[PDB]
């Protein structure tokens, strides 16, 4: 006997799970596919390496903005070039908004329809248009947030989708005082809704746990995130990484992320199976984003965010390993970019017109990171004296949790299927809530 | 077996009449080209040229006024700046830079026409077929 | 009206742009009867009787080609949304390379990969195709929605026209028009060939004026013309007019003509292509695969 969930639905990307028995009707595999690849390591050599910002956010269309910076980082380190401040903060409130927008998005109108119906049979009800109907003002405050996030990007980065102005030496063009001000105003709002959020999850995750389904694809693991002076940063710093304890195995600068991190190879999958190069395989399986960083973080870089998450350390602990959490802290990180996006807009720099620095002589090596809604992303790219690309490598967010997502598939199957009876429409869904839970972005992951 | 495919590209003022003039005085070359008439070299432009070649063209050939000849003054100035980037966009896709071939041919000279249809017929026939067609009908 | 979409050799963009409609998102679904789309419901497969499909993304592999015929037989009208499903999109750069190659780097040569055996995933996972083609090159297409993404606004207005019955009509004119960027009334002159990062350009000047390769003169408006109203040049992502078949081509041609044109008869013509280092990179970034010659050999 042999079952497929193709294609998985509310993720973005393709991407199957297979379920297979044995003759005696035993679980025999269960597997996580990405079926598919697009390869721009390769393409993407011979081009300009100031164009890397062009192309890279082509690699997926919800968090394009992390990838123009990314790139934006890597083409500053190719040129010895060090950016100004005020595009420093630019690109950084870009950044903020993206997540918003981001974060918005995956909790609605992907995680929610099954927090919302964790067993319906309905399938034309679980999704948006099903929440919508018994609750509009869950999915108007959504789009509300999207809307805002999506405006600050399009505002800095020029389009809401794929942004333009990160170029070599800062910004292309300067925020102006009276599109600082409608931003600013507008702010206030986009936090009050993401205090509301939270508020809302916690109503879903209490009918997740009422299920019994708050623990499914538990299992221990490393974590990483960056971090400035401990601080929690989406944008600067280094990356910390702890263990399933809570200590501190490593913290290093991303231009040495080749030295921690590997990047495995399994027959079945176009996504790779990364870890911890030490540790090996098994020992050095770790996990990135919304938990993750604040796993590895010591606080939160805004009030209004840190004290929810207090309160959640509190109720959980440090380092939580629940996957099913991964939608909360999600929710915490909504606020903090939310209220970052506001911080950023009040300095005054913001709107300075310093935001070019002339670039100097062409260096080989250039790696540019930053933390991706989904995950830490790494942009590393290798260029002639022309400054033409040579070699580039990926670390893209999301394959950093593809073991941890073939493992949750693997033991939600473990927990409620035996036989090829108890694989039930509800049944099979909760593995793909398993792989919801991370916002998987297998488009971005493969590359 | 294999015989090449060449297309002309000839302004009617002076490659087409260079053309003209080795057919009169029975200037013999080789079979492959297929000559199209335009009024000046300047209206052949990087679109005609690589769809030839998406067509299965093995060669390609351009002709005009000499500079400063130009029927029209300046119009193959503009072409001259064209087939220059061309070239070496042709290599970049994989395309020989030799497979493309410019000229500057009066209206009288078909003793140099006659000639460079048979130079431009010996490159492509030793560079052998273009494999362009090939693999995109696969 | 039954409408479906899906997902090829894409990003999602286009997808993520059509949520960026908001307001106007729900407004929308209560005009229409979404019956598939992966990345909102769970419908797995795509039910039969749809009157609109919007495919997103070009065919980069085999399980691509079989879901747009699919689709196709399903779909009364089809959609190539987006520049990715018209013209091939950026995907469309791996042409340039074998795809052995491209498989080899992503799953061997990456300086974070570790494969001792040598392997690449060919289990339950598609091939690729030979290279990234177009929806219409596999399939009848009915009508295009140009853009990398479309954007909200433009998507709109072609569902729109489906609904009430009327045919969908895409703007004609190139980029200049929106373009707020001041023209010299004397016509286009360019002197030398800089790259995005060499100096530091005028707000209200033309940018193809100032040396910057700008595609907006060979590209389709309707966007509104953000990247030079931000600062930088246009990079085609819409794609060409109708009235031009590869994008490229008459790109170089515009940009060759002009180059030097103060100075057209004694200009050296060796100066252009010596200045541009990657010409494919440089025209063709979102539409090599639409291209006459859409592979390197
Ligand atoms: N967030 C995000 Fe991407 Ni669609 C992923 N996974 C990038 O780094
Ligand atoms: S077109 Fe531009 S946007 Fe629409 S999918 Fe291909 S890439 Fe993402
Ligand atoms: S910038 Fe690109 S678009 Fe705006 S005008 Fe100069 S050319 Fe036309
Ligand atoms: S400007 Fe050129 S690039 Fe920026 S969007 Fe409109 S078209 Fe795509
Ligand atoms: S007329 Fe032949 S060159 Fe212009
Ligand atoms: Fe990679």
């Amino acid at each position: 006997v042999k079952l497929s969930v193709e294609p998985v639905t509310r993720v973005e990307g393709h991407g199957k799970i297979s379920v297979s028995f044995d003759d005696s009707g035993n679980l025999d595999k269960v597997r996580f596919h990405v079926v598919e690849v697009r390869g721009f390591e390769k393409f993407l050599e011979g081009r300009y390496v100031e164009d890397a910002p062009i192309y890279t956010p082509r690699i997926c269309g919800i968090c394009q903005v992390a990838h123009h910076l990314a790139s934006a980082k890597a083409v500053d380190n190719v040129f010895g070039v060090k950016i100004p401040e005020t595009a420093e903060l630019l690109r950084n409130l870009m950044h903020q908004g993206a997540t918003v927008h981001s974060h918005a998005l995956h909790f609605y109108m992907l995680a929610a329809p099954d927090l919302m119906f964790p067993t319906t049979d309905d399938v034309l009800k679980r999704n948006l248009m099903g929440i919508a109907k018994e609750h509009p003002e869950i999915i108007k405050d959504a789009i509300e947030l999207r809307k805002a996030g999506q405006n600050v990007v399009r505002v800095v980065g020029g389009r809401a989708i794929h942004p333009v102005t990160a170029v070599v030496g800062g910004q292309s063009k300067s925020l102006k005082e009276e599109e600082r001000d409608e931003l600013l105003k507008l702010s206030e709002r986009t936090i009050e809704l993401s205090e509301k959020s939270i508020e809302v999850g916690k109503k879903l995750l209490e009918n997740i746990k009422d299920e019994d389904l708050l623990d499914i694809g538990y299992f221990e693991s490393a974590h990483m995130g960056m971090v400035n002076n401990g601080v929690h940063d989406l944008y600067d710093g280094k990356l910390r990484v702890v263990n399933s304890e809570g200590k501190v195995e490593y913290e290093f600068d991303p231009s040495e992320y080749m030295n921690y991190i590997a990047e495995g190879v399994k027959p079945y999958s176009y996504l790779k199976f990364p870890y911890l190069k030490d540790k090996g395989e098994e020992d050095g399986i770790y996990r990135v984003n919304t938990l993750s960083r604040l796993n590895v973080s010591d606080k939160m870089a805004t009030p209004l965010a840190q004290k929810y998450y207090d309160e959640f350390v509190k109720e959980f602990g440090k380092p939580c390993h629940h996957p099913m959490l991964f939608h909360y802290a999600r929710l915490i990180e909504l606020l903090s970019s939310a209220e970052m996006v506001k911080e950023l807009l009040e300095n005054d720099k913001i709107v300075g017109e310093d935001i070019r620095a002339e670039p100097e002589e062409v260096v080989g090596d250039g790696v540019g990171c930053v933390e991706a809604p989904r995950g830490t992303l790494i942009h590393h790219f290798k260029t002639d004296d022309d400054g033409i690309i040579t070699d580039t490598n990926l670390v893209v967010a999301t394959v950093q949790n593809n073991p941890a997502m073939d493992i949750g598939v693997r033991k939600v199957a473990e927990k409620y299927i035996k036989a090829p009876e108890d694989a039930t429409p509800q049944v099979l869904n909760y593995m793909e809530m398993l792989i919801r839970a991370y916002d998987p972005c297998l488009s971005c992951a493969t590359h | 077996e294999w015989e090449p495919k060449i297309i002309g590209f000839c302004c009617n003022w002076c490659t087409y009449g260079g053309a003209d003039t080795a057919g009169v005085g029975r200037m013999q070359y080789p079979p492959s080209i297929r000559i199209i008439r335009v009024m000046c070299s300047g209206r052949i432009e990087p679109s005609l040229i690589l769809k030839a070649f998406k067509e299965g063209a093995d060669g390609v050939f351009v002709g005009g006024c000499h500079l400063g000849d130009c029927h029209y003054d300046s119009g193959n100035y503009k072409w001259q700046r064209r087939v220059m980037m061309l070239y070496e966009l042709l290599e970049e896709l994989g395309i020989e830079k030799e497979r493309l071939n410019h000229e500057w041919i009066s209206a009288s000279e078909g003793e140099k026409f006659q000639n460079t249809m048979k130079d431009f017929y010996n490159k492509i026939e030793a560079l052998g077929p273009c494999k362009l067609k090939e693999e995109l009908d696969k | 009206v039954k409408i479906a979409t899906t997902w090829l050799g894409g990003c999602s963009g286009c997808h993520i742009s059509l949520l960026d409609l908001h307001e106007e998102l729900l407004n929308l679904l209560e005009n229409v009867e979404l019956v598939h789309c992966p990345v909102l419901m769970d419908v797995k497969e795509i039910p039969d009787e749809v009157e609109v499909a919007l495919i997103e993304g070009g065919i980069r592999n085999e399980e691509n080609l079989e879901i747009a015929k699919e689709m196709r037989e399903r779909a009364k009208i089809v959609i190539a949304f987006g520049t990715c499903a018209a013209f091939g999109g950026v995907p469309g750069l791996g042409n340039l390379y074998s795809n052995d190659e491209l498989l080899d780097k992503a799953y061997k040569t990456t300086i974070t990969t570790k494969n001792d055996d040598g392997i690449i995933p060919n289990e339950e996972v598609p091939e690729l195709v030979s290279r990234v083609k177009p929806l219409s090159e596999v399939i009848e297409v009915d009508y295009f929605i140009p853009g990398c993404p479309p954007n909200p606004e433009m998507i709109a207005e072609v569902v729109k026209a489906l609904l009430e019955g009327k045919e969908p009509e895409l703007p004609k004119k190139n980029l200049c028009e929106e373009c707020a960027r001041k023209k010299s009334e004397e016509g286009v002159a360019i002197e030398t060939i800089k790259r995005n990062y060499e100096g530091n350009p005028d707000p209200e000047k033309c940018l193809l004026e100032q040396g910057y390769i700008c595609l907006g003169i060979a590209t389709r408006e309707g966007c509104g013309a953000p990247c030079p109203s931000s600062g930088v040049p246009c990079s085609g992502c819409s794609g060409p007019t109708d009235a031009v078949v590869d994008q490229g081509a008459k790109m170089i041609s515009a940009l060759c003509s002009d180059f030097g044109i103060d100075n057209d008869r004694d200009v050296d013509p060796m100066i252009l292509p010596k200045s541009i280092k990657d010409k494919i990179g440089s025209f063709y970034k979102f539409t090599l695969p639409s291209a006459f010659v859409p592979i390197r050999l």
